[PDB]
RNA sequence: ACUGCAGGGGAGACUGGAAUUCCUGGUGUAGCGGUGGAAUGCGCAGAUAUCAGGAGGAACACCGGUGGCGAAGGCGGGUCUCUGGGCAGUAACUGACGCUGAGGAGCGAAAGCGUGGGGAGCGAACAGGAUUAGAUACCCUGGUAGUCCACGCCGUAAACGGUGGGUACUAGGUGUGGGUUUCCUUCCUUGGGAUCCGUGCCGUAGCUAACGCAUUAAGUACCCCGCCUGGGGAGUACGGCC
């Protein structure tokens, strides 16, 4: 999932300077990208048991993303939700 | 009454009991004279003595529809095996070629639960 | 636009003038898709190796077309309805 | 020793059915891997060309 | 796709209906409606023949082709998937190519606006209808007609389907949906796919007058009867009925058919 | 993030051959089957055997190992579609975002349960034969549920390495799985040296009541979690939740 020409439309978006893989927004960007991509492969095979644990992982991770950037810097928390979303 | 030249002769060996019939290469048995049908009733069978007596009472009655060569095909895990070839030289039968063709699955069907004697 | 290879068996009681055309009706389910047919190769004749469908001869074709993913499982669908194929094989070549 | 890893750029084929004549023995069963010297990844390969050849009909899955 | 309602009454606490979710256009064709009328079980003689019949609710006949032999390479379009009363299957409005409108049964995975071919040239998919002949072995079908050109009879339940067995020289084999092996001509036409609605058996009608809607009159037990009335009738408090079991016309039970009919040379294997 | 790489990791659809069983027909005729020894049973209304054709279900010989993968339960006929994770190299990017995790939530062999399909082989229950003082068993001949599929429920195993997760350190010897990289380097040997990640055997310090463990710790230390407090009564009662 999520050819190295697919990703570079995410990373031109959220990423911050041109060359930015790493930063909370470069990563909760792709990380929303592949929860939304394998939430397709659920409807259709529901029962990928070994994909689900995968998706939870990833899920996981956002989360902690998301608990970063919201204590360095609210300004970027807020810009960041809005653009993807919150419950 | 019936006339083949050449034949074939399956020996089908277990561990209970030896059958030896003798077809035509159509397979169409001609005689078929098994180890019970040599007079033995019982655990007798399997031995390797009823064995060479199977394969005489088929051979010498092959003879009688003209059957003055056949091929071989052994089947089982019998003891049995070698005594029933070597039996049907020393009747009268050129055995040429001998081969193997037990029915060996690619793991199908499931084999029946171990004995626990 | 994945680069597939596709063989088929025929039936050995067509002869080599009437199997170029034959799949061309087929191979042309790919072109209007926007793929790509490559090298149709035809080995010819060949003993099988073991009884297919009360034949023992067949002819091998060799297809190496280059298209969607959804339009090679469309081409084996109408070969494998075909009267004239016996086998289909349809694998990739990349990784 | 194996011949693959040495000899570089021969790609084992399904359609190959005169390099897979070795590697199967006179039965028809594929070979040990311990008798011809393979490594454990040409070894996946020849026991998959193998198994691919037999579909097609260009190997028998017996013989005797 | 069988919806379970709540136990809100009493007779209501097991019951189910279909969802209705292939249902679109809920009103038929006016031009293809013809009327009906019940008949309670009666005859021209005026008496019950059939028990057990009645009441009901008011239908209309929708004319469905079991023919389609007139309309061999003009393509059609499924219209609508619509409710029929006098089937368990659903019904489809094909939408000719040429102007005509007709009905047929729905198979199975036949969704609205789809193409269906007809003819020796069309192909196999699912609402296709073919000669046997050009039907390849395996394939399941449904609506098989006996005699060549006489209409569909064998296999046009919900959810029923017949596979074909093999084709010989003038005739092929058929497995039908009770396990019956037959043998018919292979002019014969059928409809490739099997027959839609297969979840309708499922469905637990919940109270008695809900077969009363559908037709279906009380059937009374012979054992509660008087001799005069039934063969099992009788006995001073209840009984099995002091004989072998029968019909209300002193019939054993057993085997039915005749035993010498015409079509025995075409029957391979009775059923189970 | 980029670049390479290994694999039975998962799910869906179509599909391949050997064999077991039954059916139709040919040849054939008197036994087959079974055991420590036998009988019940099948067969003489044409069985077993043997050749040809067909129907159907389940399991996938050889490759296959001391080996690979997955958090565990587990995973191998082939191809296609979708999809999870790991390792190495570069050092391009963010800049402590890390570890553990009370309750909670998901997953979790087999047997079992619900509705609906399927049913070859095996086979709890059951029936007969045998053995026996008896034989509700072992053994034999039959055989239903179940084993399989679709969708749900259940939530238990000697679920085991009887060894929770993270990290740092503390002699080596020798196999093996996956990479990367200098030297006689193309004299091929895919041999040797170095290095990171797994998987085994043997072994010093150290520990242990002993057996044993030993760089994959049960060693030397730190952080978080569950658990134990004599054997029975008992993982039972009552109450509650499912
Ligand atoms: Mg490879
Ligand atoms: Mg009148
Ligand atoms: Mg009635
Ligand atoms: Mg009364
Ligand atoms: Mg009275
Ligand atoms: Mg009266
Ligand atoms: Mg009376
Ligand atoms: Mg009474
Ligand atoms: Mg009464
Ligand atoms: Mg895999
Ligand atoms: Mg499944
Ligand atoms: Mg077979
Ligand atoms: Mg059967
Ligand atoms: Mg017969
Ligand atoms: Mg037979
Ligand atoms: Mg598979
Ligand atoms: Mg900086
Ligand atoms: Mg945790
Ligand atoms: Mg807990
Ligand atoms: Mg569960
Ligand atoms: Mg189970
Ligand atoms: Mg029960
Ligand atoms: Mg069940
Ligand atoms: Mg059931
Ligand atoms: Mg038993
Ligand atoms: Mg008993
Ligand atoms: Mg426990
Ligand atoms: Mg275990
Ligand atoms: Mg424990
Ligand atoms: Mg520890
Ligand atoms: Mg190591
Ligand atoms: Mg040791
Ligand atoms: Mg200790
Ligand atoms: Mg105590
Ligand atoms: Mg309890
Ligand atoms: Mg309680
Ligand atoms: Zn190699």
């Amino acid at each position: 999932a999520l050819t190295a020409e697919q990703k570079k439309e995410i990373l031109r978006s959220y990423g911050l300077h041109e060359t930015d893989t790493g930063s909370p927004e470069a990563q909760i960007a792709l990380l929303t990208k592949r929860i939304a991509d394998l939430t397709e492969h659920l409807k259709v095979h529901k029962h990928d048991h070994h994909s689900r644990r995968g998706l939870l992982l990833l899920v996981g991770r956002r989360r902690r993303l998301i608990k970063y950037i919201s204590q360095i810097d609210v300004e970027r928390y807020r810009s960041l939700i809005e653009r993807l979303g919150l419950r | 009454k019936k006339n083949v030249p050449h034949g074939a002769a399956h020996i089908k060996s277990t561990f209970n009991n030896t059958i030896v019939t003798i077809t035509d290469p159509q397979g169409n048995v001609i005689a078929w004279a098994s180890s019970g049908h040599v007079g033995f009733k019982g655990s007798r069978k399997s031995t390797p003595f009823a064995a060479q007596l199977a394969a005489e009472n088929a051979a010498r009655k092959a003879q009688d529809h003209g059957v003055r060569k056949v091929d071989v095909f052994v089947k089982g895990p019998g003891s049995g095996r070698e005594t029933a070839i070597r039996s049907l030289q020393a009747a009268g039968l050129e055995v040429g070629a001998i081969s193997d063709v037990t029915p060996q699955p690619h793991n199908g069907v499931r084999p029946p639960k171990r004995r626990r004697v | 636009m994945r680069p597939y290879e596709i063989m088929v068996i025929l039936d050995p009681t067509l002869d080599e003038r009437t199997v170029a055309p034959s799949l061309e009706t087929f191979l042309n389910v790919v072109r209007k898709d926007g793929g790509k047919v490559e090298k149709v190769d035809i080995w010819g004749k060949r003993r099988l190796a073991y009884e297919i469908a009360k034949h023992a001869e067949g002819i091998y074709v060799v297809i190496d077309v280059k298209a969607a993913p959804a339009t090679v499982s469309e081409l084996d669908r109408q070969l494998s309805l075909n009267e004239s194929v016996l086998r289909t094989k349809v694998m990739r070549t990349d990784k | 020793k194996c011949v693959f890893c040495a000899k570089k750029d021969q790609a084992i084929d399904y359609k190959d059915t005169a390099l897979l004549r070795t590697y199967i023995s006179e039965r028809g069963k594929i070979r040990a891997r311990r008798v011809t010297g393979n490594c454990v990844q040409h070894q996946r390969d020849i026991a998959l060309a193998v198994k691919n050849a037999r579909e097609v009909a260009l190997l028998p899955f017996t013989s005797s | 796709a069988i919806r379970k309602y709540k136990p809100t009454t009493p007779g209501r606490r097991g019951a189910s209906v279909s969802d209705f979710a292939e249902i679109t256009r809920s009103t038929p064709e006016k031009s293809l409606v013809r009327p009906l009328h019940g008949r309670g079980g009666r005859n021209a003689h005026g008496r019950i023949t059939t028990r057990h019949k009645g009441g009901g609710h008011k239908r209309a006949y929708r004319m469905i082709d079991f023919r389609r032999n007139d309309k061999d390479g003009v393509n059609a379009k499924v219209a609508h998937i619509e409710y029929d009363p006098n089937r368990t299957a659903r019904i489809a409005l094909l939408h000719y190519l040429d102007g005509e409108k007709r009905y047929i049964i729905a198979p199975n995975g036949l969704s609205q606006g789809d193409v269906v071919e007809s003819g020796a040239n069309a192909d196999i998919k699912p609402g296709n209808n073919l000669p046997l002949r050009n039907i390849p072995a395996g394939t399941l079908i449904h609506a098989v007609e006996l005699r060549p050109g006489g209409g569909a009879k064998l296999a046009r339940s919900a959810g029923s389907s017949i596979q074909l067995l093999g084709k010989e020289a003038s005739y092929a084999s058929l497995r039908m949906p009770s396990g019956e092996i037959r043998r018919v001509d292979v002019r014969c036409r059928a409809t490739v796919g099997e027959v839609g609605n297969a979840e309708q058996a499922n469905i637990n009608w919940g109270k008695a007058g809900r077969m009363r809607w559908k037709g279906k009159r009380p059937s009374v037990r012979g054992v509660v009867m008087n001799p005069v009335d039934h063969p099992h009738g009788g006995g001073e408090g209840k009984t099995s009925g002091g004989r072998h079991p029968v019909s209300p016309w002193g019939k054993p039970e057993g085997r039915t058919r005749n035993a010498n009919k015409s079509s025995n040379k075409f029957i391979v294997r009775r059923r189970r």
